[PDB]
Order: C-alpha cells, then structure tokens, then sequence
C-alpha cells in the first residue's frame, strides 16, 4: 500500500526503450471500408487476443516472417492477429488487424532480426483460413462494423426540452459533493422524458454512456490513483476498448467482449465482470492466491496490463500488484532487458506448482518504489 | 412469411407545435396544429375554433412556420419532416374543393453527419429571404427562398461552435443576421453572425460575444422598434442589443424553467411564457424611453398569470384567447381576463381538447357488452395523469341545436291536422310547462291554449279522438286538437297532487301518493274507468300498448315490480329484484319482436325481464350497468324497428338482433332527458336535452371512438383488471418534496391522498430540503363509478415496476401480484426487491404474501398457474404452495435483463432494451427452461409481443416496427437457433405497449374474415394502432393495389410512400417488407370515380378459380369495406 509517492514518470513503459531506441516511425493511420472483404496476411507464432487500441511489440527472427514484414511495409503496413479460442491450432473465428507504426531491422547475430511495434485498429471475422505454401497464410477478412447508438431519449424526446440537454462541465474535478450531487441533477434533467415511456429514469441510466464510463472510472480510481483525464478517452468506443484491454480477465471473456459490437453493451459487460471479480488465482493450480482486487496499480498510461516482449520474441501481458502472495524468487535481481526503465526483475514462481507467474521489480535508485512491484503475467492467472 | 396488415384505429392527439396566421385567406385568422403526421387547420372565431381541414402527411412534422414572401396575398407553410423532407405548401380553395398544393419540395438530408443533440432547429428570415436549418453539428444549412428554387437546393455554412443551444434570426437588420447561444469550456456565450447569400458564408455580427448565464436556454427575437434579443435562463432574463443591456432575476420563475414562449403583441410589447410544471408567465417590455424618436427598453417586469396544463407550445389567438397546446396533458383554450381575479388567477378555461398520450399502459375489458372490447389506458403524466376509456359507439349527428336552461322533460306535440308531422314540442321545467313550436328552424315558444304556463306537467302527448291531453299535477286536462280549445278536464278523484302519470293511446293511469286512477279516452270526455290503491308509494308507472293487458308499478321502499289488470286493481304478477333504491323508471316494449319489460333504478342499473303478449310473466333476469345517474328510458320509432334509448350519465341504445339485447353506447357525454321527433326540418330524428343545452339530430354509423376520462392528478404507471372483484388495480406515483422535518409533504391533492380507505406498507424484511421524492401507490378503482376504493402506499425508496392480476395454483382466490425494487440514489443497480401478493376482498386490501428477492422485478406473467418473474437478468418460476407462500421451482440465467416477458402456451419471449430478443421453452417433463432461438442486434427496443407461435412483433428505434420469425422446419441447427427477420415498417410512432384484443364485436361469422388475430398498440403521441395477419394471396393483392394507389393518390409535400414507410435508422435504412399500410388501403375509398378506374385495370382479382382480368371496381370496394369493418 504505497500512496502519494508514485514517482516513476509513468509514460516510458508505453515507449518500449528496451526494444530499441532509434526506432523508425510511420506517418499516420489507415482505413478499411466497412463490411468489405480484404486479403490480410497472418503473422504466426502469436497467440493473444489483441483488443483494438492495444500496443503489441514484436521480435521476429525466422526468414519467412522477416520477408513477410518487409513486403507488408512496402505494400500497406497491416497484418492480422486472430482471436484464438481455447482450442489452439487455428481455431479462431474473430480477430483484429494490427497496423505497424514502429520499425527496425538488425543485422546482428548474422541474422536479419526485425524489431517492430504495432497497434490494433479494426475488428473482423475470418470466413476461411486460407493457407499459403510460403508459410505466411493470408485470410479473407470481413470487416465487422462498429455500432454507435444515439441517446436512448432521442426517440421519445420533447421538442421543447431540447435546449435543456447541454450540461455545464463537471464542477472542479474528482471531488465529493461535486459528483453525487451533480450526477443526481444530471440524471434528473437528462431523462425527464422517461416519464412518457414505461420505465424509470435509473433504468435508462443503466444504459447511458456517460454514466457507465463514470462508474468504471470510479472503480478504477478506487483501484489505482488515476490522473482524472489520464489518457482516458471521452469517446465511449475508445474508453470501452481501453478498459477491456486493462481488465485482468481470462481469455474467454476477452473473446466475448470482442464479440460485442456496441459500446454500451461492452461497458455493461465490463462492469459485470469487474464487479463480480475479486480474486486472481494461479491457473496451473487453481488453489493459491497471488493477488486480490484492490491491489492493482499502473505505471503505464495504458493501464494495469500491457504487452511486452522478452528477448526471445514471446509476448507477455503484465499486471502490476503491490505485494504478491505465495511467490518464491530465484536468481539475483538483474536488469538486462527490464521493460520498466529503472527496475531490476527477479523471476517469481508459484509456491507450489513453481510456474512463471511473473517478476518482482526491485528498485535501483532510492527515490523509487522500494522493491514492491510484482509484474505477474497471464500464463498462469485465472480469475476466481 | 409474415404478411401483416397494420392500421390506425385512432389518430394521434398530442400536439407538438401550433402556429397562427392568415393561411386560408388574407382576412381569416387560422390556427394550424401538427399532432404528428396530421396537420389540422382551424379558423379562430368569437365562439371558438371551427375546423377547416385535416390533412395527413407522409412524415412526422419536426418544424413548421408560416411565412409570406413579397407578392403573396396569404401565408405559405414550410414543413420539414423528421426524415428531412422539406416542403412549402399553399392553401387553395374553389368553392367546395379544398386543396393544399405543394409549392416546393425536396429532401435536405446530408450524406454524412451526426444529427444535433439539441435537435432540428428551423428558422425563417423575418424579411422572407432565406430558411435556416440546424440539422447537424457544426453546419448551418441555408435554403435560399426564391421563386425559381422549386427543388429547395441548400448549402452548408461552417459553424465553428459545435454546441449550439438556440439560434434565431434578428428583427430589423438590413441584411440577414442570426443570434445564438453556444457552449464552451469557459461557459455559455451569445454571438451573432451576418449570413451572406452571395458569398455563401457568415460575416461579422453587429454586436460581439457577451457572456451570459450558465443555464441560458432560449433566445427570443424582439421585433421592431426594440430589436435585439432576450435570453431566458433558469434564474434571470436578459435583454441584449449591443450597447443596450438589461438583466433581471425575479424570484417567481426560480421554481421551474421556462420551455415555451409566444409573442402576443405585433410590436412585441408583451410576451407569454410557459414552464415545465405548467404555469403561465407574462413578460412585459416598457417603451417609456423615447429620446429622439428611438424606442428603447426600460424594464423587464414579469407577471404570473395562473396555472394551466403542462404546455409544450403556446399560442395567442385573438381577443385574449390562448391555445395551450399540451403533449403529455390535454390541450386547452383559456382566457386572459385581467379583471376576473377570482382568487388570484388571471386565466379561466373555455374548452378542453382530448389527448390520449402518452399511453403508458392499456388493457382490454368487456365492461358493458359481452363480446365487444373496451380499452382502458393510462394516459398523461404528473398532474394530468388519468384513466381513459375508449369505446366504439353509435355517434349521433346533430342537425339543429338550440340551447335550453336544463329542461327536465320534453314531449313531441302536434298543433296541425293529422299528417304524421309534429311541428311542436312541449317542454317541462321544474314547475313550469313551456311549449315551443318549430315548423322549420324556429325556436320561439308560445304557450299552448290547453295547458297553463306553469303547472308541473308530467305527460303531454297526442290524445285520442283527434285531441291533445296536457296533463298536470292538479288534474288531467285534454284540449281538442283542431279547435285548439279545452273539451274536458277531469280533476283527481283524491283531490291531491299527481306525481307520476302515464298515458297510452286509449287508457291512462295516473297515480298520486299510493292511489291511482284508470281513465278511458273518450271524444271530448275523460271517462274514468276505475280506481285502485297501492300498499306502498307509487315510485313509477307505465302502460305500454289500445288497452294494455298489464300495468307497471314500483314501490318506493320495497322496490318490487307489480303488474296488474289495466281496468281494475286485480294483480297479475309481481317480482322483486334486489331493490337497493327506488326504481327511477320502468317501461315495456317489443324491440326484440317480443314483449319485454325493463326497469332502471336510481343507481343507473337496469334489470331486463320477459313478459307474455296475452298474459303471463317471465323472468329474463339480467343486470346491466348503464351509468351512475338515473336513467330515463324512452322509445323512439325512428329506428330499426323500435330500439330503446337509455339516457343516463352514459347513454345507451338497446337493440336486439334475434334474442340478445345488445347495447350501443351513444357517443355523448350526457343526455339526461330524450325524446323522438318527426318535425319537417328534421324528419325521423331525436331531440335530446342535455344538462347544459339541447339538440335535435339523427344517428350515424359506428365510425366513432369515444374517450371518457377519470383524472387521478398523478402519473399512472401500470393497470390491470380483476373480474371477480369488478375492480381495476392501477399503479401510480406522486411527487412529494422533502421538507425540513424528516417527512415528505405532498404538492397537490392526488388520487392516493383522496381514497376511501388507505394503507401504508409495513415490512421489516431489511435528504436535502427541496429534493423531490417519488411515492408509489397501488390504487383499487371501481369499474362502474371509477372512484378510488383503496390506495396502498409502499415503503420508502421502493419503486414498484410491474403488476399482474391472476390466480395461482389450486387456490380459488384471485390476487394482485406486484413486483418492486428498493432503489437508492447512492447505488446505480438495485440489489434487492420484493414480490408482494395482495388480495382485495370486502373493500379492504390485505397483504397475503411477501417474498424478498435479490434484484429488481422488471416484469411478471402468469405462466400456467405459476408466476414467472424476471429478477434482473434471471428468469425464475414460482409455484403457489398450498400454504399461500411462493416457492422457487426453476431458474434460467441470461446475459440480458429480462425487461420484456411475453408468454403464449409454453413459449417465453424475453427481451431487453438492446433489442436482444430471446426465445425460451419450458419443458414440463423435466421442469427446466431451454433456449430455442435468439436474435441479437444492437438497437433500442420499446416493446415486443407474440403474434403467434412463430411470428413475434416488436417496435424499435426511429419509430419502427419489425417482425421476426423462427423457421422450425429448418434442417440445420444454426438456422433453427436463429430468428429470421421477415418484416420491417416505419410506423412513425413510439409504441409503449402491445395487447391482444379487439374493439369491434367478436363474431365468428362461420366464414370468418381474411384477417387472423388482432393486436393493439399504444403510442406516446396518443395513437392506437391495430395489426392483424393476412394470407399470401390477400397480401399480394393488397401490395399490388398499394403500388397502383401510389401512382394516383397525390400526397401533400410529394413525399413518396415507399420512402416514408421504409425502415429507417440513424445508421441504415431498408424498404418496408411484409407490412401493408392500412391507412393507404383505406384511403382508396375516398378517391374519385375516374381515379377509381385508373387504379384498377389488371389486378387479377378473383382467386377462387379463374382470374377475371377485368377486376371491376366494386370488388375492391367490397374488399376494402371488409378491411374497414375490423376496427
Ligand atoms: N532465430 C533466432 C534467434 C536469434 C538471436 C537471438 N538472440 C539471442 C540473444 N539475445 C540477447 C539476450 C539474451 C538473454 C538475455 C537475458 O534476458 C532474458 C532471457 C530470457 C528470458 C527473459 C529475459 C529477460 N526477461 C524479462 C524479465 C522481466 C523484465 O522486466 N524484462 C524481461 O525482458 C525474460 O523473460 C538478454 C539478452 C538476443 C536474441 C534469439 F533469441 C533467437
Ligand atoms: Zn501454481
């Protein structure tokens, strides 16, 4: 429980200086026409459900994938990441397209190892998984559309009380008696036309966009001390994607939130999960508590969970906890490729099964969080 | 594979905009009202509003204004549709053909754009140079107003302020100038722009940005010579003209915010305001400042006029008459009399225009006539909440009406030689007896020679031997008809006062006190026949033919019908039926081609009975609730055969087909006393004398729907009907302010605070001064008098959601099951609720049972003697144990909140607000639910209903209707588990509730009707619909005839029907499929004969062998009349 002093300058982890510094950057964005079928290459050796807006680092070594990256960059820069189900071996029906923005090629070790960073952009469905003899299979991809709905009172609204539907900004910021009182009048004035329908105002508040985001922000701030507008988007779509990325949930739930096509439904699902979720247990054991619900913080602007690459290319999603339980450390704290600029990782293992639950990030300087940082991964971590 | 047919049984009533101006002609003053898709044009006169036109447009009116460009004699009307169909219309009449021609028309939507949160704004330049539309965020769309712009081509000008609240054109500018209030992170600001048509871009405003109140809502443009604008907030009203500035903060307006306004003076000296809770304010501008001819403002005094209905649109008609247009109440027409001030109110109501919306819940019950439905809705909200009863009735058309000071009785009289034409009518006041002779349309009254001016007349008809008996309390006098002079006058044998006297063609029976006399009719002589005495007081008498074989008598106390020989006192029969009160009136007739005698008591109830033609008495016992007032039964020959009129608080017409006397509720508020009439002006008509006035007219077809109100002065949420108790259980809620004493005081006398017996829930299963808290009640209401018999008040902070009236298990009793939820402002999603089982008996509500559930009970249904409840996202089945305690049987956990539950057999249709329709089946052999089919599509659903075992009907966003069908014959599981969608329609209304039933007589008819089933839906605007099924052949024929009608019928605004009915949504639009527009098919009867022939040329009408390519024209008339008869 370390409050107040959280001095890390929590933006470096979302820059990945471990993965090379002089990283070549790419100008901007792209767009795929909605409800269209395209041909997208699939980069292999990746097994993770990449939520849109989530950064994915990558190290690629094999010649086929390097050449695939090469001809991708010279023709568009988008590939496909498939949301693999519980069954492996190409048992995927949905996925997301990752766009490159950061590139470097290294000739070291007599190899053409490529260090590349991407972020997901769109959401899609695979019709059939076509396989190409080169090794890089291309799928024919159908762009699953994004649904944004109007206000639930827009249909039943009165044409007079319409100029009374632009609220003054939230008073001050993140202050009591400035929220519980502001939100009451906000609900009272926004859903005044709920009297014409057959439902109470609070029911329509359960399907509101601002209200659901506010509840998620409140609970998240209860977990970690967020900086109000600490890169949390105002758009419900982007906020839903960020929260879905940062929730410590199992794979089936991520696939389920990936299936949802509307922001409001996604937010209701996320509240259901994070209100019904208390403990996170070791998947290989399903018997030992390494964590809890209140003990989750963020050194990254992307939240308590982020995607990182070890020097062997494997991708890990890491969760930060103050004081982990039932973990044993082995090895001296070393800092060759620590993903956090200033700490020294020590591998931790389950007290019974001895699985790579994560790392303990001990400090190096003295004006840091002192040896209290467990970056546990998801390979053995099931919500319970 | 749906093939449905949707029709409107009652047009929308809620007003969402009204204007006035010289529209029909430059001399007339017209009031134009848009209710939704309907535009009604009235003419303002001294007596009130005279309707001129009703035109139905192919869209929802979002904006209308009246403008007059140069070179025009009368105003044109610019109407914009909710689908962005702009049009400019012009009134044109030639004697009798009334036409609204379309001057211009065009869609003005944009290919890309999010519609504004504050909605569509439509404004017109006061000099009539341009039309400004704010449809989309950050874009002001401008339509130049030129004679050559007949397609309404428009251009977009960029607005840098994305959040624009209100914008209007200023008055008195050389070039068009707009002024608007917008939102910024720094606060709210007012700004002005100079729109330039040639440059097609804005310019610099005459007066720059000024900071305004943080809650500035409306801008009103003050006309010359003041100029400038007035911005009204929640606490202050400010006037801006650049250098000139005023601001006031009156405390009278702090209670509620102003939402509507309307200028009342052509020079803008006074303005009229209305607020959210419905009170009229009166802004006053003083022009006392005048330096060198310039007129400048000096004060902003605000005055409160009074309290009216909750208004959405105000309008000032001529001579201090204000039309208060309500949308969630009733429209009003009030007077701004400044001298009345009876207790401090400047307003008095003149008229009240009915408004059924918003219909929150509705039910079909057989209140009066078995087989024919009656609709009971839950209309209005806040203080206008009411119960409204909709009924089919035989409306009466009035020919000639002359007001009367509440006549107490009328009788036709003839003062001419016998020619089957009665040109006179003897009235009957309390003690006075006037006679008015009306050969044509005359209303002057002259006293008859044979009767005194004031004698308290009882019977005055046509006496025998060409005479006229004008009876009175003192004596029975008959005056010769042709000589117009008295020939005989027999005094009462007992020398007393005669109360009830009955006269027939040949025999007369007059009763005084407890003794009666029978007198024969003789030429110029009143020859007494006999006399008799009664055991008790003679309440009523009747001798129906001319010597009757029996007489009628009722007792004041015993209240038993006695029948005896006409020429003596020899009794023949008697019978006592209840006898709760004195029998108001008893009469016998042969309307059913058989001898029947009916009695009507003082409570309005009626007891039919049978009688023999020669001699003998039958029982034929039946109880009828005609009304809550005494019923003066009468017979009028100008009918099918005889019929019967039962005048009461709710008048009725009795008519028998073969042996079942059916009731036709006449479409009138009150009739009091009635009579036939055979005058030359109105032959074979009826003269009715209502409490306030009187009329003479005829009857019409059933093409009428009557709405009777029951105000509750609070919002009614849900309604159910209990037959065994003859009662209505209605949920309701009232707003109570939190006073500084720990309690909650009310705001006005509501139906919950004015009940006979009251209760407060007492269960133990588990702020700021000024906050409004909602208090929920279950009211038990009588079905006849509509008086609140009971009012149960629930716990604090408990919201009652649902209500069902049903019997469970083997228990003979019927109960009210109410599902509640404990909601607290701190928490968003309730954690605990309560299922409470009440039982109404002996005029007292007793809590039979309590169950505590963990969640909100959003809905409940009666699933084959087992209560089916939806606690949050879990559907649960309860069994009524023999110990009167609910027990859990089976659960089913969903990922959606089961807001909607509809059952048909063993098929639970489950919904949520996200249009995630799900189907469940309850397998009984194992006792658990199973999922059959699923249809998930992100969209807002308002309602859902099970049409039949395969098709499910629902309403969703952008006022649409849809029909989903499961293919149970599919050989693939993925299609079996999927609900294919087979019907789309743009209804144009927001439907809250679906219910099975029909408002017309349920006749099997052997051959039945092509329409199978009937589902009624209620909308926010107050429009009742009706959807039925059709066969494939009829669907194809009606579709072809619809497509051929679309090329003949010319719509106003030239909106294509295909576009108007196409399934619309903010993201995607599709054509309507599987739905037949009943309004269009029904409008086919109103077209002319050449258009009649143009529509039908190759329809291939016959389907029962052959095609008969001619198809005629009267075959489609027969088909369309058959479709007309279903509602
Ligand atoms: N074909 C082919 C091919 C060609 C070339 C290859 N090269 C081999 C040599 N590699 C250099 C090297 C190796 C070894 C280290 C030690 O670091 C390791 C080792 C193993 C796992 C992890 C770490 C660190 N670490 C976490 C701990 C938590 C934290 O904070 N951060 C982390 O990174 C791990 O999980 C450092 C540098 C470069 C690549 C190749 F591997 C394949
Ligand atoms: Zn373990």
């Amino acid at each position: 429980k370390k409050p107040n002093i959280i001095n890390f300058d929590t933006s470096l982890p979302t820059s990945h200086t471990y993965l090379g510094a002089d990283m070549e950057e790419f100008h901007g964005r792209t767009l795929h026409d909605d409800d269209s079928c395209q041909v997208i290459p699939v980069l292999p050796q990746v097994m993770m459900i990449l939520i849109p807006g989530q950064t994915l680092p990558l190290q690629l070594f094999h010649p086929q994938e390097v050449s695939m990256v090469r001809n991708l960059i010279q023709k568009d820069r988008t590939f496909a990441v498939l949301a693999y189900s519980n069954v492996q071996e190409r048992e995927a029906q949905f996925g997301t397209t990752a766009e490159i923005y950061a590139y470097r090629e290294e000739q070291d070790f007599g190899i053409e190892i490529v260090k590349v960073k991407a972020i997901g952009r769109q959401r899609f469905k695979v019709l059939e998984l076509r396989t190409q003899s080169d090794g890089i299979q291309q799928a024919k991809v159908q762009i699953l559309p994004e649904c944004v709905l109007p206000s639930t009172m827009s249909a039943v609204q009165l044409e007079s009380l319409n100029k009374c539907q632009i609220f003054p900004s939230k008073p001050v910021s993140r202050e009591d008696q400035c929220s519980y009182k502001w939100w009451q009048k906000y609900q009272k004035r926004k859903f005044h036309c709920a009297n014409l329908t057959s439902w109470p105002r609070w029911l329509y508040s359960l399907y509101d966009a601002e209200t659901l985001m506010d509840r998620i922000k409140k609970q998240l701030r209860e977990w970690d001390e967020n900086l109000k507008d600490d890169s949390l988007p105002s758009n419900p779509i982007d906020f839903s994607y960020r929260v879905a990325a940062c929730l410590p949930i199992d794979d089936v739930l991520r696939i389920q939130l990936l299936k949802i096509g509307s922001a409001i439904q996604r937010l209701r699902c996320e509240l259901d999960i994070m209100n019904k979720c208390t403990s996170l247990c070791c998947k290989q054991c399903q018997e030992t508590e390494i964590t809890t619900k209140n003990e989750i913080f963020s050194l990254s602007l992307c939240g308590p969970m982020a995607a990182y690459v070890n020097p062997h290319g494997y991708v890990h999603e890491t969760l930060t906890v103050y004081k982990a339980c039932n973990l044993n450390l082995i090895g001296r704290p070393s800092t060759e490729h620590s993903w956090f600029p200033g700490y020294a990782w020590t591998v931790a293992q389950c007290k019974i099964c001895a699985s790579h639950i994560g790392w303990k990030f001990t400090a190096t300087k003295k004006d840091m969080s002192p040896q209290k940082f467990w970056g546990l991964t998801r390979s053995a971590l099931l919500p319970t | 594979m749906s093939y449905n047919y949707v029709v409107t049984a009652q047009k929308p009533t809620a007003v969402n905009g009204c204007v006035t101006g010289h529209f029909t002609s430059a001399e007339d003053l017209n009031l134009l009202i848009a209710k939704n898709t309907r535009l009604e044009i009235y003419v303002v006169t001294a007596e009130g509003l005279r309707p001129v036109k009703e035109v139905g447009m192919y869209g929802k009116i979002a904006v209308m204004e009246l403008f007059r460009p140069k070179g025009e004699s009368k105003d044109l009307l610019f109407i914009l549709t909710a689908k962005y169909n702009a049009c400019i219309l012009e009134y044109k009449q030639s004697g009798e053909s009334i036409d609204i021609i379309t001057r211009a028309h065009g869609n003005v939507q944009d290919r890309i754009g999010r519609p504004s949160e504050t909605g569509i704004i439509g404004i017109i330049d006061p000099e009539c140079r341009m039309i400004g539309l704010r449809l989309y965020d950050g874009l002001f769309k401008v339509i130049p107003l030129d004679r050559d712009n007949k397609e309404l081509k428009a251009f977009n000008i960029r607005l840098e302020e994305l959040h624009v609240i209100d914008v209007k054109f200023l008055y008195g500018c050389q070039a068009p100038t707009i002024c608007f209030v917008y939102q910024d992170p720094q606060g709210r600001h007012v700004k002005t722009y100079e729109v330039s048509l040639r440059e097609k871009e804005f310019n610099k405003g005459p007066w720059k940005q000024e900071n305004v109140e943080a809650e500035a809502s409306m801008v009103i443009a003050v006309p010359e010579p003041f100029g400038g604008a007035i911005i009204i907030g929640q606490e202050s009203i400010t006037y801006h003209n650049g250098d000139k500035y005023l601001a006031i903060a009156p405390p009278i307006i702090k209670q509620s915010t102003i939402v509507c306004h309307n200028r009342v003076d052509p020079n803008g000296s006074r303005y009229l305001l209305g607020d959210m809770e419905g009170r009229l304010f009166m802004l006053l501008l003083e022009k006392e400042e005048q330096m060198d001819g310039t007129v400048t403002l000096k004060d902003l005094r605000v005055e409160l006029l009074g309290e009216t209905s909750i208004a959405e649109c105000l309008t000032y008609l001529d001579n201090g008459v204000v039309f208060v247009g309500s949308r969630l109440g009733d429209s009003q027409l009030v007077k701004l009399n400044v001298d009345s001030n009876e207790q401090g109110s400047y307003v008095v109501a003149m008229e009240t225009f009915t408004n059924l919306g918003p219909i929150v819940d509705m039910c079909v019950v057989d209140l009066e006539r078995q087989g024919q439905g009656q609709l009971v809705t839950c209309s209005g909200a806040f203080k206008e909440g009411s119960l409204r009863i909709i009924r089919n009735g035989i409306g009466i058309h009035e020919h000639a009406s002359i007001d009367l000071p509440g006549i107490k009785g009328l009788w036709p009289l003839r003062s001419d030689p016998n020619r089957e034409t009665d040109d006179t009518l003897v009235l009957s006041f309390v003690g006075q007896t006037r006679v008015l002779m009306l050969n044509g349309e005359e209303v002057e009254e002259t006293e008859l020679m044979g009767f005194v001016d004031d004698q308290q007349t009882f019977f005055c008809g046509n006496v025998a031997h060409q005479q006229l008996i004008q009876i009175t309390s003192a004596s029975v006098r008959l005056v010769s008809q042709e000589p117009k002079a008295l020939v005989s006058e027999w005094k009462e044998p007992q020398a007393k006062n005669i109360s009830v006297a009955s006269c027939n063609s040949s025999q007369v029976v007059v009763a005084v006190g407890r003794a009666l006399y029978y007198l024969q009719i003789h030429p110029q002589e009143l020859r007494q026949i006999s006399h008799t005495e009664m055991e008790h007081e003679v309440a009523c008498l009747d001798i129906t033919p001319g010597l009757s074989p029996l007489c009628a008598i009722g007792l004041w106390t015993d209240i038993s019908a006695r029948i005896l020989k006409l020429p003596s006192f020899e009794l023949l029969h008697k019978e006592m039926l209840g006898g709760e009160i004195i029998p108001r009136s008893i009469l016998m007739t042969t309307f059913e081609s058989s001898h029947y005698l009916l009695c009507a008591l003082g409570d309005g109830a009626l007891f039919y009975f049978g009688l023999n033609i020669e001699t003998g008495l039958l029982s034929d016992r039946k109880k009828v609730t005609l009304g809550t007032q005494p019923t003066v039964l009468r017979t009028f020959r100008s009918l099918s055969t005889t019929n019967v009129f039962a005048c009461s608080d709710r008048p009725t017409v009795i008519y028998s087909s073969n042996h079942k006397l059916v009731f036709s509720n006449v479409n009138l508020k009150e009739v009091n006393y009635m009579c036939p009439l055979n005058s030359d002006g109105y032959p074979d008509s009826l003269a009715l004398a209502n409490n306030s006035t009187l009329t003479i007219g005829t009857i019409d077809e059933i093409q009428k729907l009557h709405i009777r109100t029951v105000p509750l002065y609070e919002s009614p949420r849900k309604i159910c009907y209990q037959e065994v108790s003859q009662c209505f259980g209605v949920l309701s809620s009232r707003i109570e302010v939190q006073d500084t004493s720990g309690g909650t005081t009310a705001l006005r006398p509501s139906a919950s605070t004015q009940a006979l017996s009251s209760s407060v829930s007492s269960s133990k299963l588990f702020t700021s001064f000024g906050e409004e808290v909602e208090v929920h009640n279950l009211l038990i209401i009588d079905q006849h008098t509509f008086e609140v018999l009971h009012a149960h008040q629930f716990l604090q902070n408990e919201y009652a959601l649902s209500l069902v009236s049903c019997k469970l298990g083997k228990d003979p009793n019927t109960y009210f099951i109410v599902g509640t939820a404990m909601v607290y402002p701190e928490e968003a999603e309730p954690k605990q609720g309560r299922i409470v089982v009440f039982q109404y008996s002996d005029g007292k509500l007793q809590t039979v049972a309590e169950k505590e559930v963990k969640g909100a009970v959003y809905s409940m249904v009666e699933f084959n003697g087992k209560l089916l409840a939806s606690i949050n996202s879990t559907v649960r089945l309860y069994e009524w144990t023999t110990e009167k305690e609910l027990r859990t049987e089976c659960n089913h956990y969903n990922n959606i909140m089961a807001l909607y539950l509809k059952t048909k057999g063993d098929f639970i249709l489950v919904g949520d607000l996200m249009r995630s329709v799900l189907l469940l089946a309850y397998k009984p052999m194992e006792g658990n639910f199973e999922e059959i089919a699923r249809d998930f599509n992100p969209n807002w659903m308002s309602a859902v209903e099970i049409l039949d075992d395969d098709n499910f009907l629902g309403a969703e966003n952008a006022f649409n209707l849809f029909v989903c069908q499961k293919d149970s014959a599919a050989t693939t599981d993925e299609e079996r588990q999927h609900l294919q969608e087979v019907g789309l329609f743009h209804l144009g209304e927001f439907v809250n509730v679906f219910c099975h039933g029909s408002l017309v007589m349920q006749n099997l008819g052997e051959t039945s009707t092509p329409t199978q089933g009937s589902v009624l839906f209620g909308t926010v605007n107050g429009m009742i619909g009706l959807v039925t099924s059709l066969s494939e052949s009829w669907y194809n024929l009606l579709l072809d005839m619809q497509n051929r009608l679309n090329k003949v019928i010319k719509s106003v605004g030239k909106i294509e029907h295909s576009f108007w009915r196409s399934f619309h949504t903010e993201r995607k639009t599709e054509p309507a499929t599987g739905f037949i527009d009943g309004d269009l098919i029904e409008s086919f009867l109103d077209i002319s004969r050449p258009k009649m022939q143009e529509v039908v040329a190759n329809l291939q009408y016959d389907d029962g062998s052959g095609m008969k390519r001619e198809a005629t024209a009267d075959d489609l008339i027969k088909v369309v009349e058959e479709l007309t008869r279903i509602h």
